């Protein structure tokens, strides 16, 4: 009597097991005042779904906790790109995520939020001052501005990127990708950039599935 | 007054530490061993039971 | 001025503890028990296989008998096992899926479950309804809570990660006495046979004993470098274990106020996990992060043996009250039970 | 002479060992490993099957056809043996069509198709390909003596009595090897264009699939091709193919079956230390 209690079971747990495997879960991490709860217009809990695939955002309102989101698909950190003085703070918080013993395998969706701030601070405040590197530096002949913008912008956005991408292909080797970008304030793009993010993941661990990449 | 006031409790505490009876290392050891070889005879993981005995399998 | 000179004074008698400690060191743990004859090579090996989960497996704890066994994972379920059968007495679903601890019931009628919500769930298991029902909820924690005990069935002492530990009233929902002497976030509690006295290990290299009556800290116990997530008890309560990330067990005695043996092993890098002692305490078992989980002799420091049966890391473990069988549990969908 | 059938006898021995400990280590690796029980394993699991039944009756049955010069089992034994072997070819190559299938779907789709990867759709078409395959050759093979009327194979030798019309030949070869072969070739391409594409996409937002993708398709072309080139040779020009070379390319056929676990099972790493765990023992 109680083995087919315990068969019954087992019928419910596989069939939420179907259901928890069918959706994607995300690690939502920021700064203070870096518009985490803004990325997306749709412990706390956020929901959303793109192309009938579901997504869940987990944030939490600090080093030790980070061994629970093991098993997440990705890592939405957000930088607030338009201050400099926590800029550094930001570079250094990425550092410890990226060469972490639990994230390793984790690939990590950058969103350089507040980029119409940053185009606004460089066109009146001085970035150089900040940071050293940013002179003696270039913009690279294959770059494409989007909305027609200001060469300055584009070498300041570029630079920004830059120093978050030396800290990504320094270590991991292949294992996990930081898939930056960039985000207005008013910007509803960010589920796709999510979406098409999480596809690219999946199908990275497709492809070391079957020995291709 | 709260920061003087869990200073003197810390400083209370640390007086409730002092205040106590400290029995000696070798008198402490010789207790825990003594323990250990009364009770050898009744650990079911240190003296290895039957399989008769053991209710797993 | 005043902030400077009570600096100055808690400088000086944190400098008297350690000279007091200092001058009650007179031997070592390996010198008295050097005649002792060793446990020899422990053959222990998985006799169930509990392959009913499907997510990381955080915590686990058994009941007063040897029978039923409650375990948490991460896919949001609170599986109550039959031990004995293999069998699954109880599915209890929860609330958030992101669990650290759950906890069983001295008298068996309900369990405890725990995490990165920062409540503590109580579950009924003797109902009329025939089904598992959430009893009370506690929620006065802003960390995320780690450890949680039950005292008599209507006290639970939680440690959480706000670097507090509270002793609850379940009839009540509210915090009945708090413990705020830790600095850094506390993950692992453990609590003496005569549920008067327990010790807190956090994350400031700090084990700390309290009261659950006095809310007053007895003891402070600093010899561990790096952050601990791993305490037990002895058997006899006047000592205790800890488990760190230094790759290092230290057992601390209550009346020597310090430290008595490292279980350290040169070969062991990685961090642990839960410590948990036999039925008579001389072997001290902890999970470590090399898919394995050693069996530490508590009197000699030497690894009796290892019991690799898990292909990822394993993160509880736990010995019944009778000492039968020792159960770990790890971040596979596997709980394995060993003798 | 004597020295050359020992020789032939020593290598056929030798790769029907290897082809069924491969996959009954395929086998094992999946009843022991809980983390293998995948719904896209389920695929390796019937290939597996199919190259075992390959491994098992097929090589050593047809070796001693050779060896002997004759079959000397009866008529019946040879149409069953023939049935056999054709429908656990057949089964082999639909799995492989299948496992081509399953890749270009969770590649090209790898986020729509992780919730049609249910285990009810791998066992439908795992039993639509076998059901494929027994459809395509066990009436074809058994029953072509009654519908003609007379056995025209010779009671001594054992051989297909409908390879001699050109019909049904090419019709169950196009519908057995070129067709599949030219879908998992189609397939396979478009998987390269999508690793090359996500690999600049990348770049664009900031190779190991040149040995292996080339490699499973050469494996199975070159091991595939010259019994389907002489197949379709031999229904019109009756005795341009050799003999020893007839032999050679039946036999390349069941090579292909005990490479098949290297080509698919092998590649995912859990299968790789499963394999280091079972050998030693
Ligand atoms: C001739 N042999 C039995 C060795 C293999 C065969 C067959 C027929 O089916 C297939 N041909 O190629 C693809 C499947």
């Amino acid at each position: 009597a109680a083995v087919e209690r315990s068969k019954m079971i087992d019928r419910n747990l596989r069939e939420d097991g179907e259901k928890a495997r069918r959706t994607l879960r995300l690690l939502l991490l920021g700064a203070d005042n870096s518009g985490k709860s803004t990325i997306v217009k749709q412990i706390f809990e956020t929901k959303f779904q793109v192309d009938k695939v579901n997504f869940h955002m987990f944030d939490v309102g600090r080093r030790k906790w980070i061994q629970c989101f093991n098993d997440v698909t990705a890592i939405i950190f957000v930088v607030d790109s338009s201050d400099y003085n926590r800029l550094q703070e930001a570079l250094n918080d990425f550092k410890s995520i990226w060469n972490n013993r639990w994230l390793r395998t984790i690939s990590v969706i950058l969103f350089l939020n507040k980029q119409d701030l940053l185009a606004e601070k460089v066109l009146a405040s001085k970035i150089e001052d900040y940071f050293p590197e940013f002179a003696r530096y270039t913009t690279p002949e294959d770059a494409t501005p989007e909305p027609g913008e200001d060469p300055r912008v584009t070498r300041a956005k570029y630079f920004i990127r830059k120093e978050f991408v030396d800290i990504s292909t320094a270590s991991g080797d292949g294992r996990h990708i930081c898939y930056p970008h960039f985000t207005c304030a008013v910007d509803t793009e960010n589920a796709r950039r999510i979406f098409n993010d999480c596809k690219d993941i999946i199908l990275q661990m497709n492809l070391r599935e079957y020995n291709l990449v | 007054t709260a920061s003087i006031a869990q200073a003197r409790k810390l400083v209370e505490q640390l007086k409730m530490e002092a205040n106590i009876d400290r029995i000696k290392v070798s008198k402490a050891a010789a207790d825990l061993m003594a323990y250990c070889e009364a009770h050898a005879k009744e650990d079911p993981l240190l003296t290895p039971v039957p399989a008769s005995e053991n209710p797993f399998r | 001025s005043e902030l400077d000179q009570l600096r100055q004074e808690a400088e000086q008698l944190k400098n008297q503890i350690r000279d007091a400690r200092k001058a009650c060191a007179d031997a070592t743990l390996s010198q008295i028990t050097n005649n002792i004859d060793p446990v020899g090579r422990i053959q222990m090996r998985t006799r169930r296989t509990l392959r009913g989960h499907l997510a990381k497996i955080y915590a686990m704890h058994w009941g007063t008998d040897s029978r039923l066994l409650v375990s948490a994972s991460q896919d949001g379920k609170l599986i109550i096992w039959d031990s004995y059968t293999t069998n699954k007495v109880h599915a209890i679903p929860l609330r958030s899926s992101w669990v650290m601890t759950c906890a069983y019931a001295p008298s068996g009628n309900y369990v405890a479950c725990g995490g990165l919500d920062n409540i503590c769930s109580i579950y009924n298991l003797k109902t009329r309804e025939g089904n598992v029902r959430v009893s009370r909820e506690l929620a006065g924690h802003t960390g995320y809570l780690s450890c949680c005990r039950f005292l008599d069935d209507n006290q639970i002492v939680t440690s959480s990660g706000d670097t507090t530990c509270a002793l609850w009233d379940i009839e009540t929902g509210q915090q009945t006495t708090t413990f705020t002497g830790h600095t850094g976030d506390v993950m692992s509690l453990s609590l003496a046979p005569d549920t008067r006295l327990f010790v807190s290990g956090a994350c400031d290299a700090s084990a700390k004993l309290w009261d659950v009556r006095e809310g007053m800290c007895r003891q402070t116990f600093t010899g561990h470098e790096s952050d601990i997530n791993a305490i037990c008890f002895f058997p006899n309560g006047n000592a205790f274990a800890t488990g760190s990330d230094d790759a290092t067990c230290r057992l601390f005695d209550l009346r020597a106020d310090q430290e008595l043996m490292t279980y350290s092993h040169d070969n062991i890098i990685c961090g642990i996990t839960s410590v948990s002692f036999s039925k008579s305490g001389r072997l001290l078992l902890a999970g470590y992060d090399d898919f394995n989980c050693n069996v530490w002799d508590a009197l000699k420091a030497d690894r009796a043996g290892v019991l690799a049966g898990h292909d990822n890391r394993v993160s509880c473990l736990g010995v019944t009250d009778d000492g039968m069988a020792v159960a770990t549990g790890s971040w596979d969908s596997f709980l394995k039970i060993w003798n | 002479r004597l020295w050359e059938v020992i020789t032939i006898a020593a290598v056929t021995a030798v790769v029907s060992l290897i082809t069924i400990v491969g996959n009954v280590l395929v086998m094992i690796s999946f009843k022991v490993n809980s983390q293998l029980k995948t719904v896209n394993n389920y695929y390796l699991l019937s290939l597996a099957c199919a190259d075992l039944i390959i491994g098992i009756f097929s090589m050593n049955l047809y070796t001693t056809y050779i060896l002997m010069g004759r079959w000397a089992l009866g008529s019946l034994a040879c149409d069953l043996w023939l049935a056999l072997d054709y429908v656990a070819s057949n089964a082999s190559v639909m799995n492989l069509l299948v496992i081509s299938f399953d890749r270009y779907f969770s590649i090209t789709r790898p986020l729509t198709y992780r919730a049609k990867r249910t285990p009810k759709r791998a066992g439908i078409m795992i039993g639509l390909a076998w059901l494929i395959s027994f459809i395509l050759w066990a009436p074809a093979i058994l029953c072509w003596q009654y519908l003609v009327g007379k056995r025209t194979v010779p009671l001594d030798e054992c051989q297909i009595q409908f390879l001699s019309e050109p019909t049904i030949t090419f019709g169950t070869a196009i519908a057995a090897f070129y067709i599949p072969v030219s879908v998992m070739t189609i397939l396979y391409c478009r998987i390269y264009r999508e690793t090359e594409k996500r690999t600049k996409d990348l770049a664009d937002l900031q190779r190991k699939a040149a040995q292996t993708l080339s490699a499973i398709l050469l494996a199975f072309i070159i091991t595939w091709t010259p019994y389907n080139i002489m197949v379709l040779v031999s229904t019109f020009c009756d005795k341009c193919v050799p003999v020893t070379l007839w032999h050679l390319g039946y036999w390349l056929c069941y090579v292909n079956s005990t490479v098949n676990p290297i080509c698919y099972a092998l590649c995912n790493r859990t299968f790789r230390k499963t394999f280091k765990m079972l050998l030693l023992c």
